């Protein structure tokens, strides 16, 4: 059994695909020695600029480019790719 | 918007794929080829990349830029830049330290980077990809040796800077070609996957441990100086002797008779790697005598049974280094144009008992569809 992985698969299946709600918690999955993410609160989520601003934050913390070779490697993609499906379906809204 | 894509920036031929609609596309350029020469040529009007470019060199050798992966991310007094100097008929300088390529380009003398030189062919694939789409390409994954440093990183970045693209990752040749096979998608335990990459100037051994999509290089090997252009040398020499037995010419004074030999020879060789017999043909070879002539897959093998054999020992090196038996890994994979010599792959897979080669993606091409998968995963485009 893997703890870190199962917080991940936790919170992704916990917050069923909204971006808002993930972006808002991502602080409390990252890998323990990151340090670039301040938490972000609902406040800075309700326009859709908003959130895609901190999506793009998002993505480039856990971007799977830099987490080559790092111990958190597999988190890093697991958080991306949930990252990128709940933005592809918020996008869909409309 | 329009996708990603991969790109194999390689020593001797570029090749870009494009993952859309749940497959790969390599993609053919304007003469219907799907790798293209890493060769820039200047002359007194134009600028010529990839085909155009080579096909010219013969003509123009002295500003026709070739090799520059092999000066990319150096410094000028990197004895490994002063060795390589000696083989160009393009001149090498030092600018503060760092080396350029200095040619005649419209009737004014003009210098570039590496990642210049190498910016321009990534454009030129680049447009490959953008007549395919029929859109703008900006995001690439492009592909580097394992080997490679920081430095030789960073400045293939700055190639792909210059050539207008956004680089979503630079990623190791060898790991992209296991893309390529899906190999990275496998589960359950740690994996072995060896790749034996012969290309036309550089011949790479690479194991790598698969395990939940995470790869590691175990070791390294091989000769950075050895590859198809070798193969075609030994033909070369071959028939300077025959047109001297034939004519009492002697040719190989003649810097253009021994290009266009060598494009002959090279063109030969791909046909022996299908048929058992290829025929050459050039007309006013040397001094108004056409040469036309004969070769065999056995009088191929044999002109170059050294170099061939001896491909052996960085694969033990490597799984020396690995601290891994032949019995060990689980897969092997051919990468690189010269892999497509039948004679390579019995050699190779006599090494490990029969065991089936991964092959069935075009050796060439397996870097960029690699890449392409990889470039794909990165945008959001796949799964
Ligand atoms: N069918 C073939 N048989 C033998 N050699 C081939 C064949 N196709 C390509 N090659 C050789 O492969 C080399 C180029 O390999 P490639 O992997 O495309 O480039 P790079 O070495 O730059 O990665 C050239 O020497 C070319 O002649
Ligand atoms: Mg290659
Ligand atoms: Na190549
Ligand atoms: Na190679």
């Amino acid at each position: 059994m893997d703890p870190e992985k199962l917080k991940i698969l936790e919170w992704i299946e916990g917050k069923e695909r909204n971006i808002r709600a993930l972006l808002s918690t991502m602080h409390t999955v990252l890998w323990a020695g990151e340090t670039k993410w301040k938490p972000v609160g609902m406040a800075d989520l309700v326009t859709p600029e908003q959130v895609k601003k901190v999506y793009r934050k998002a993505v480039l913390v856990v971007h799977p480019c830099k987490a080559t070779g790092q111990p958190y490697e597999q988190y890093a993609k697991m958080i991306f790719m949930e990252l990128n499906d709940a933005w592809s379906e918020f996008e869909n809204q409309g | 918007k329009g996708p990603a894509v991969g790109i194999d920036l390689g020593t001797t031929y570029s090749c870009v794929g494009v993952f859309q609609h749940g497959k790969v596309e390599i993609i053919a350029n304007d003469q219907g080829n799907r790798t293209t020469p890493s060769y820039v040529a200047f002359t007194d009007t134009e600028r010529l990349i990839g085909d155009a470019a080579k096909n010219q060199v013969a003509m123009n050798p002295t500003n026709t830029v070739f090799d520059a992966k092999r000066l990319i991310g150096r410094r000028f007094d990197d004895a490994v830049v002063q060795s390589d100097m000696k083989h160009w008929p393009f001149m090498v300088v030092n600018d503060a330290g760092r080396p350029k390529v200095q040619v005649e380009y419209k009737g004014e003398t003009k210098s570039f980077y590496p990642e210049e030189v190498s910016s321009m062919v990534l454009t030129k694939m680049k447009e490959i990809a953008e007549a395919y789409l029929g859109k703008t390409v900006t995001n690439a994954v492009v592909t580097v040796p394992a080997y490679f440093n920081d430095s030789q990183r960073q400045a293939t970045k700055d190639a792909g800077t210059i050539a207008g693209l956004n680089v979503l990752c630079i990623i190791n040749e060898p790991t992209a070609a296991a893309i390529a096979y899906g190999l990275d998608k496998k589960v359950g335990a740690e994996r072995n996957v060896l790749i034996f990459d012969l290309g036309g100037g550089t011949f790479d051994v690479s194991i790598l441990t698969i395990e939940d999509g995470i790869f590691e290089v175990k070791s390294t090997a091989g000769d950075t100086h050895l590859g198809g252009e070798d193969f075609d040398n030994r033909m070369v020499n071959h028939f300077i002797a025959e047109f001297k037995r034939k004519h009492k010419k002697d040719i190989s004074e003649n810097k253009r008779a021994v290009r266009r030999l060598r494009t002959a020879c090279e063109r030969a060789k791909r046909t022996l790697s299908s048929s058992t017999q290829a025929s050459i043909e050039i007309d006013s070879l040397y001094e108004g005598i056409d040469f036309y002539t004969s070769i065999t897959r056995a009088r191929f093998e044999e002109l170059n049974a050294d170099l061939f054999r001896g491909t052996l020992d960085p694969v033990e090196k490597a799984l020396r280094d690995a601290k891994l038996d032949k019995s060990q890994i689980h897969d092997i994979v051919l990468v690189g144009g010269s892999t497509r010599i039948p004679k390579i792959q019995k050699l190779l897979q006599d090494f490990f008992n029969g065991k089936e080669l991964n092959k069935s993606i075009n050796p060439d091409e397996a870097v960029a569809y690699g890449a392409a998968v990889q470039a794909a995963i990165l945008s959001g485009d796949k799964s």
